[PDB]
RNA sequence: UCUCACUGGA
């Protein structure tokens, strides 16, 4: 159907990620990273992809979507970058 | 895995349907014509019999034709057979539910017996759940028997409904094994039930009647419950074995299979020719029993058939059913590669995230890292060394899946690395890895540290993360775990390294600190006296890893430069510290130097030990890690291990006998303290020769002596250890570590010097064994403590013989405690977690099932998190009222509550205005109000509480950074503080949805915390003691706002399994008025079965006075039990023929007292002194209840109480009177209440406190009574006038719910559960037996945690199935024909996909536009 | 020595302290059928199948009992045809080496041609034991 | 309201499947003689209309089912007269956060 | 080539 997308009012999720999200983001980015991708900031001389990845989220910089299964089946969608990475 | 990469669309898993096969089905997939019972090898030949194993079945190795799916013994599924049973067979375990089904249906048409011209039918049909359903219409169809054609409808009796005709009468069926005998029932019509018979019934049975009851015609078919072609399994399934030749050793299942062939054979050969009608019926039941047999050997038909040379059976039932089985050793957690097990061993000089691995290990633990244009020089160089070294490289994957195997071949130095492959290099420092001893236990159960490679193979840890593994250095095993994919490391590398796990969830504290060697050092160290010279300074100052080049001013310079070296401890911790404990008498000024104070890495005064460095409530690691971070923590325990390190290597430690021998006349004082210890015992041992011990109510004499022997003997032993203990001088080094706190106690200390004790078995101390006497060096009847177990001396002056079978017996009692508690307790793990699986958190903070079932709408009711939870004081609860009021209270339009100007800078100006007094008093009216709900919530007033952030800890915070100076007045504006209060308050988003039923769950969520948050930040407080800046002010409610809305609960927690395994622990702690408590406690209570050993309950008195024993004697004695064999010794029938006078001469007076119609039976019964002052009965009272309770043939007489003897004449009022009336005075001894209610047993009147609020302002902890008996009938035992029955309590939980709703019994649950864990002294979090109670109490009942309840419920078959009931709920399942979800972890664990929850709880997606946008 | 663990002067160790020689013994059959058919030890070559390599071997497949083993070597050697020649040597223990010490050359009561080897192996007391 | 004192005849209870909808109670005069609300274990249950139970399944994202239950034979449920379908709040104490809503349905 | 039995350690 995908007659089950929010729009982007009266999000009732947070505006902060969990320890979880970050865990899968700083995954997938680094599984890119680390599979050959386009980075998108400067090395610091860094073959580290973790630490990459860390660099990349210092700004919200990492080009992925999030996808909130809502407790009945239906989802919110959400970028990476209205997020505050506070912790 | 998947070589000839294909387009085969490729997904998950979203449905589980389960049901039954067509034979027709059978035939559609089979490629079979299985006849030939001789298995394989034709003719003894390496080659195909095609009737059994390859008709084109699968082959093996070297042998590859399988219809063109050759592909080796990999990559090929195997294909199944058919069987074509001529006598069709039945289904063995469904045959419970095929007589269940034939108790509904008229037979040889296949109607329904009764229909809905039957109104409890009818209603009884509009369940929409299968399985109860059918279970409530078999009850129906159990009732009547016979087929009714004409049936009157419910409108009227005298018109008749018709419906199908064929009025047969369904016999009754009782079960015997592969039999069913149908005796129609006069005339016992006993017919052996035709197999064909009941399948053309089955066929015959229809649409509506599968679907009425609660069946599947598309899938699941009653009459497809009936075996007429088995399909078989392919060699892919069942193997073959060699003896490097194929001469012995088949397979159990061919062989089963061969033998149903051949029972096949023989149904098959008597049918094909003549047919003996008497011995044909065994030419079945051996193929029947064979194929019955084959799937299920724990059948009613005893012969196991155990097959040859003594192994009896290998069947499928028994290969399903778990532990070793199928389901839970394959499908569960197996044997895995990439593994590593040693043994283990200890150091120091490593860090908190760190493992020694061996140079072996690491020269064969591998890790296939992609060709990376980052490091392929290195990558290259790693390839070009070789597999033969640490920096190697072990295979080169190439880029379609294919391993270059370097060495075997001749050029170990080969190929640059192509762009897409993949270097299998070896393990390489920093590397995370998994690393964990069994048993698992917890969160901190498994953990991730760096790789540091090492030579001498052990498996290195730091020794302050031994403590959490509950491992030590006795060889225990650890394993180890090496994550493989990229994402798999970052993983394990963000979120299961120590640091992130430091805080316990397990009961909101540390689990980690600082144990034994490490901490005795730091207590020697933090000494005043530890005065150190320069170079010491210098080397320490260097140890330390991340020194700031500082050599700091010695805080001795006379002449000399010495050192506190307090201070020298001091730069290890970093900045931004403070706490304060305040033990005794420490204020400021300390003659002891116990306690602390801490600024930025400034020890002030004290020293260190457990409850700083250790793990402790307010912990210091604790502060640590909440004022900075996991890494400034795991640089701390760095610091803090290598400067005490070092210390003590260059000073020392030791132990000796020295630590134990007391000095001469303090061993002297202990040996006769111990002697009028014993002047003790002999004064109430003569006391008991004498029989004069008043014995209170509980026990008889015997034990009211035996609880003050044994109070006495242990309260001289800890008298006399006090002793000792204070003799013992500082350089006591035994003392020094007891004072560390490492290991030991005073009662170690206290049987190491004065005296061992009592020894004990199960409770009791010693009893005989033999007659009489524990040991034939005792005399016979010996109450002495010496015989009865007391042990006279330490372990340092030695055992006398006796004293050592004593103590061995106490030493062996103890292993046996272990021996068995360990398997209950993994049992009673295994249990809890097998239930509470699946209950995770969603987004929304509320708590979900597998099947979305609503479990808790707030987790913990707020959303805090047990990896966050502190303990913070109250400060409202207390105080007088008039000390409150002058503690908050502010008016400008009074005498004393002004302010003074030195706090604010406009001090002068603010006064009287109405303009800012009407939010003072709005404010100071709101805490009132919070007052009084405060003390609606708790009614004890304890004021330490698992709270979320520190309130305390930043506003001085706050000081120690901006520099408060508390002579200039503050430019705070005081508006602006009631406005920040106010905004804030407002600010505290957990639920995030704009309306009324969000906004009302988010203020009753947080309402405590706010109600803490202004009870701190109100006025007078922030003012006079905080005393504030407006940046101070602005800062701290940022920093409230900032911490707060990062330690709300985040979504993905596997709530239920991390709650689940931390109550799971601290019963494995648990060791053995008489309650009891521990593993049988948690037995008696999970498993909610009704026979518990100990139900008790407890009652209060009226609530109009206060404590008054006459009144309670008169509630005891109204609820105390009381019948007639408690007041009877002589109960005499006796024959005096002359009912006007006794010819018993004692009571000549009594008949014409009397007569102031018989018979001559007199009807004698005594009353004992002893029972009739043990309650307060009148022989009145007695007579005529006697009188109220018989009036039917009885003439009452009673006897003088004021004369010694209580009689009871009786005699019978209009001969074979006594043959009956010796069975009815059986019946008045007993059977005949006088008293209370039944089950009121031992009643004790207990005095216990009452802490209360005081009727002037304050606490009080005031006297009452309160019952103690241990009985249940909670209904009864309530309603009795006199008591408090809204505060009852029992524990009988059952009777609680039944009595009082399921809510209440909810919360009486908890209550149970929490005190008799924390009774050990252990600590839980709230909010993980809030879960688990919850799960108890959501389906309605009292779930039960066994396999009564939860694994009975409506949910998902697979997650249902692994707990050890496989064939019956498989069968079930494909019974019903059930759709599971997919929606479950267990069962994304056993068909292979992430698991839907945590980080596997989203998506996630790639965007296209923000690629374009970042460049 | 937190939790217990010992610390060891390594130079006793060298001195002798706690040194041990260890001693596992071995069998080998030439085995028996029903129908009398006797096996043989002997020195076996490719005429289930290994690659271990026959370097220390005897005449009749045996090894002499002085000499140092390692590796995978092949131990005792062993033949049987049907009426072929098997790979039946049974190689090293990935678990063990050390020194063959003591080879007897033996029957039973019916006749197997039965041969068995011991294994000395000296062991150091190195720092993963327990004491 | 319908009382006994002590008993009422269980094939009597075939009568009460009668009519919609008006229903008749049955209570022992014993076990009313103190109250089953009164004990200071017993939360307070509070009612809910319908169109309020669509505005609960509603916000929740929630149906009849997936509710947390109660039995009808419940004591405080037949001592405030609930019947099949219905939603009840419960408002109970506690600790860590002072107040905290419940739901029941009453299948 | 493993099934089972019995020891052994935590
Ligand atoms: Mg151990
Ligand atoms: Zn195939
Ligand atoms: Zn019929």
């Amino acid at each position: 159907l995908k007659e089950k997308a929010i729009p982007k009012d009266q999000r009732a999720t947070t505006p902060y990620m969990t320890k979880y999200e970050r865990a899968r983001i700083l995954g997938t980015r680094a599984l890119q990273i680390s599979m050959n991708a386009p980075v998108f900031v400067d090395l610091e001389g860094e073959t580290d992809p973790l630490r990459i990845a860390m660099k990349e989220l210092a700004e919200k910089k990492i080009p992925l979507v999030i996808r909130r299964y809502l407790p009945d089946g239906s989802f919110e969608d959400w970028s990476v970058e209205e997020l505050i990475v506070d912790l | 895995v998947g070589q000839q990469y294909s387009s085969a669309p490729l997904r998950t898993v979203k449905e589980v349907q389960f049901g039954l096969f067509s034979p027709e089905e059978v035939r559609a997939i089979s490629v079979a014509k299985i006849r030939f019972p001789e298995t394989m090898d034709e003719t003894q030949t390496r080659a195909k019999i095609g009737g059994l194993n390859d008709p084109r079945l699968g082959s093996i190795d070297r042998n590859l034709k399988c219809q063109t799916c050759q592909e080796g013994m990999n990559e090929c599924p195997g294909h199944f057979g058919h069987i074509d049973l001529a006598k069709p067979v039945f289904h063995v375990g469904f045959i419970a539910k095929i007589k269940k089904v034939c108790e509904c249906v008229c037979m040889h048409c296949g109607k329904l017996l009764l229909d809905e011209h039957n109104e409890l039918m009818r209603q009884a049909l509009a369940i929409k759940d299968s399985k109860k359903r059918f279970a409530a219409i078999w009850t129906l169809c159990k009732t009547k028997m016979v087929c009714e054609t004409d049936v009157p409808s419910e409108d009227d009796p005298t018109q008749l409904v018709s419906r199908g005709g064929c009025g047969n009468t369904q016999p009754t069926i009782r079960k015997d094994g592969l039999k069913l005998v149908g005796s129609w029932k006069d005339e016992p019509e006993l017919r052996v039930l035709s197999t064909e018979e009941i399948l053309n019934i089955f066929k015959h049975i229809s649409v509506k009647d599968f679907t009425s009851l609660g069946f599947n015609e598309v899938f699941s078919r009653p009459e497809w419950m009936i075996l007429t072609c088995l399909p078989v399994p392919p060699p892919p399934v069942r193997p073959s074995i060699s003896f490097n030749e194929s001469q012995r050793g088949e397979d159990d299942l061919t062989f089963k299979l061969a033998d149903i062939l051949k029972a096949n054979i023989s149904l098959e050969t008597l049918e094909h020719n003549g047919a003996p009608h008497h011995a044909i019926e065994e030419a079945e039941s051996l193929l029947q029993f064979h194929v019955a047999t084959y799937m299920d050997n724990d059948i009613a038909g005893q012969p196991q058939a155990l097959q040859k040379s003594g192994r009896p059976v290998k069947s499928i039932r028994a290969r399903l059913k778990g532990k070793e089985g199928r389901i839970r050793g394959n499908l569960m957690g197996k044997r895995v590669d990439f593994s590593a097990r040693t043994v283990i061993s200890g150091d120091p000089n490593l860090e908190l995230d760190q493992v020694g691995v061996p140079k072996s290990i690491a020269k064969t633990l591998t890790y296939p890292e992609v060709v990376t244009p980052y490091n392929i020089d290195r990558l290259t160089q790693l390839v070009r060394n070789g597999p033969n070294e640490h920096p190697g490289a072990k295979y080169v994957i190439r880029d379609s899946g294919d391993r270059i195997d370097l060495r075997y071949s001749k050029r170990a130095g080969d190929i640059q690395l192509q762009y897409g492959w993949k270097v299998e290099r070896h393990i390489m420092d920093n590397d995370p890895v998994l690393f964990n001893r069994q048993p698992s236990l917890h969160k901190m159960s498994m953990m991730a540290h760096r790789v540091k490679v090492i030579p001498y193979s052990t498996f290195r840890l730091n020794l302050s993360v031994t403590s959490p593994y509950n491992a030590d250095f006795d060889g225990d095993e650890m394993n180890l775990h090496v994550p493989q994919s990229e994402e798999t490391r970052a993983e394990l590398s963000q979120l299961c390294a120590v640091p992130l796990q430091i805080v316990s969830p397990q009961s909101n504290k540390p689990c980690m600190g600082i144990v034994q060697d490490t901490l005795c050092g730091i207590r020697k160290l933090t000494l005043r006296d530890t005065f150190i010279e320069l170079d010491q300074v210098l080397n320490m100052l260097y140890w330390v890893p991340d020194w700031d080049g500082v050599i700091p001013t010695p805080a001795i310079i006379k002449p000399k430069p010495l050192w506190s070296g307090k201070q020298i401890l001091s730069v290890a911790i970093p900045n931004g510290i403070h706490l304060q404990r305040f033990d005794e008498g420490t204020t400021l000024l300390s003659p002891k130097d116990n306690g602390m104070l801490i600024i930025d890495g400034q020890i002030i005064f004290g020293v260190v030990e457990k409850k700083t460095v250790g793990s402790s409530n307010g912990g210091l690691i604790h502060v640590v890690t909440r004022e900075k971070g996991p890494q400034v923590c795991a640089k701390l325990f760095g610091n803090i291990q290598k400067v005490v390190n070092f210390w003590l290597l260059h000073n020392g430690f030791s132990t000796g006998i020295g630590d134990t021998i007391a000095d001469g006349p303090t061993m002297r004082e202990i040996t006769e303290t111990i002697a009028e210890a014993k002047k003790k015992v002999l004064d109430v041992t003569k006391e008991a020769q004498a029989n004069l011990l008043t014995a209170k109510h509980g026990m008889t004499l015997r034990e009211s002596f035996e609880d003050n022997v044994v109070r006495f003997l242990n309260e001289a032993r800890d008298k006399a250890g006090r002793l000792a203990e204070v003799n013992l001088k500082d350089l006591n080094n035994v003392k020094q570590m007891v004072m560390a706190g490492s290991k030991g106690s005073f009662i170690n200390i206290a049987q190491m010097s004065a005296c061992v004790g009592q020894q004990s078995v199960e409770g009791k101390r010693i009893a005989f064994g033999f007659v009489d006497r524990t040991l034939p060096h005792f005399s016979k009847d010996d109450y002495s403590p010496e015989s009865k177990g007391f042990v006279e001396n330490s372990y340092l002056r030695g055992l006398t013989p006796q004293e050592f079978f004593f103590h061995a017996m106490g030493g062996r009692e103890g292993l046996i405690d272990t021996a068995v508690k360990t398997a209950e307790t993994g049992y009673i793990q295994r249990r809890l977690v097998k239930a509470l699986e699946d209950i995770m958190v969603h987004y929304d903070n509320t708590t979900r099932n597998s099947l979305g079932n609503v479990i808790q709408f707030i987790y913990g009711e707020d959303g805090m998190d047990a990896a966050h939870i502190e303990k913070q004081s109250l400060d409202t609860i207390g105080g007088s009222d008039a000390a409150f009021e002058k503690r908050y209270r502010v008016d400008l339009l009074n005498t004393d509550h002004t302010l003074d100007p030195s706090l604010l800078e406009s001090g002068s100006e603010i006064l009287g205005d109405l303009k800012l007094q009407v939010l003072l008093d709005e404010e100071y009216k709101q805490l009132v109000k919070d007052r009084k709900f405060l003390r609606e919530v708790f009614v004890d007033g304890e004021a330490n509480w698992p709270l979320p952030v520190n309130i305390r800890r930043i506003i001085q915070n706050a000081q120690q950074t901006f520099h408060i100076d508390h002579t200039k007045p503050s430019d705070l504006t005081i508006k602006d503080i009631v406005l920040g209060v106010k905004d804030l308050q407002e600010n505290l988003l957990v639920l995030r949805g704009k309306n009324e039923i969000i906004q009302n769950a988010q203020r009753d969520a947080v309402t405590l915390f706010c109600c803490l948050l202004r009870s701190r930040l109100a006025t007078r407080r922030v003012l006079q003691e905080y005393r504030l800046t407006k940046q101070a002010f602005d800062w701290v409610l940022s920093n409230i706002e900032a911490q707060f809305l990062r330690s709300v609960v985040h979504p993905g927690e596997m709530v239920g399994v991390l709650a689940a395994q931390s109550i799971g622990e601290p019963a494995t702690q648990m060791t053995l008025k008489k309650v009891t408590s521990g593993v049988p406690r948690l037995k008696e209570i999970l498993n909610v079965a009704k026979n518990m050993k100990t139900p008790s309950l407890t009652v209060y008195l009226e609530p109009g006075h206060a404590a008054d024993q006459e009144q309670a004697k008169l509630i005891r004695s109204a609820i105390e039990h009381t019948t007639l064999k408690s007041v009877t010794i002589a109960s005499e029938i006796y024959y005096d023929p002359d009912p006007r006078s006794t010819v018993i001469p004692e009571d000549e007076e009594i008949i014409q007292l009397h007569f102031s119609q018989q018979s001559p039976w007199l009807l004698r019964l005594e009353l004992d002194r002893a029972a009739m002052n043990d309650k307060d009965l009148t022989m009145g009272q007695v007579g005529e209840r006697i009188k109220q309770t018989f009036k039917n043939d009885l003439f009452v007489i009673w006897s003088e109480d004021n004369d010694e003897k209580l009689i009871i004449r009786c005699r019978v009022v209009r001969a074979e009177e006594d043959h009956m009336l010796k069975k009815i005075e059986n019946t008045m001894l007993e059977n005949i209440t006088l008293r209370g209610v039944e089950n009121i047993e031992r009643v004790v009147m207990m005095k216990y406190d009452r802490k209360v609020p005081s009727p002037t302002g304050e606490y009080v902890k005031e006297p009452e009574w309160v019952l103690e008996t241990d009985g249940v009938n909670l209904s009864e035992v309530m309603t009795v006038p006199g008591i408090d029955p809204t505060r009852i309590y029992t524990n009988s939980f059952i009777d609680i719910m039944e009595v009082l709703g399921i809510e209440a019994g909810r919360a009486a649950l908890y209550k149970e559960v929490y005190n008799v864990i924390a009774s050990d002294g252990s600590y839980v979090n709230y909010r993980h037996m809030a879960l688990l109670v919850d799960v108890m109490t959501t389906q309605g009942g009292l779930t039960s945690v066994t396999r009564h309840g939860f694994n009975r419920s409506n949910t998902g078959a697979l997650m249902r199935c692994s707990f050890e009931e496989t064939v019956e709920i498989l069968f079930e399942a494909g019974a019903s024909a059930e759709l599971d979800d997919c929606r479950g972890v267990s069962e994304n664990v056993i068909l292979g996909q992430m698991a839907p929850i945590g980080t596997g709880a989203f998506d996630v997606m790639i965007d296209e536009e923000s690629l374009v946008k970042y460049m | 020595n937190q939790e217990d663990s010992m610390i060891m002067n390594q130079s006793s160790i060298d001195r002798g302290l706690f040194r041990s020689l260890f001693f596992r013994s071995y069998m080998d059959q030439e085995k028996k059928y029903g129908m009398s058919i006797t096996e043989t030890f002997e020195k076996p070559q490719r005429t289930r199948m290994k690659h271990g390599t026959y370097d220390k071997l005897d005449d009749d497949g045996l090894i002499a009992p002085g000499v140092r083993v390692s590796g995978e070597d092949v131990i005792i050697g062993k033949t049987t045809p049907i009426s072929s020649k098997r790979d039946a040597s049974t190689p090293l223990r990935s678990t063990e080496n050390g020194i063959v010490d003591q080879v007897l050359v033996t029957t039973n009561q019916d006749g197997l041609k039965f041969v068995k080897v011991r294994v000395r192996t000296t062991k150091i007391p190195q720092i993963g034991d327990k004491f | 309201i319908f009382v006994y004192q002590n008993n009422i005849t269980p094939s009597a209870m075939k009568l009460v499947p009668s009519i919609p909808p008006a229903t008749i109670e049955t209570f022992n005069e014993a076990a009313l003689v103190v109250n089953i609300t009164h004990h200071e274990l017993v939360p307070k249950h509070i009612r809910l209309s319908s169109d309020e139970k669509r505005e609960l399944l509603k916000r929740y994202r929630l149906k009849e089912s997936q509710l947390p239950r109660i039995q009808r034979a419940d004591p405080v449920a037949l001592y405030l007269g609930l019947k099949r379908g219905e939603v009840v709040k419960i408002i109970r104490k506690s600790e860590t956060s002072g107040r905290y809503a419940s739901y029941r349905i009453c299948m």
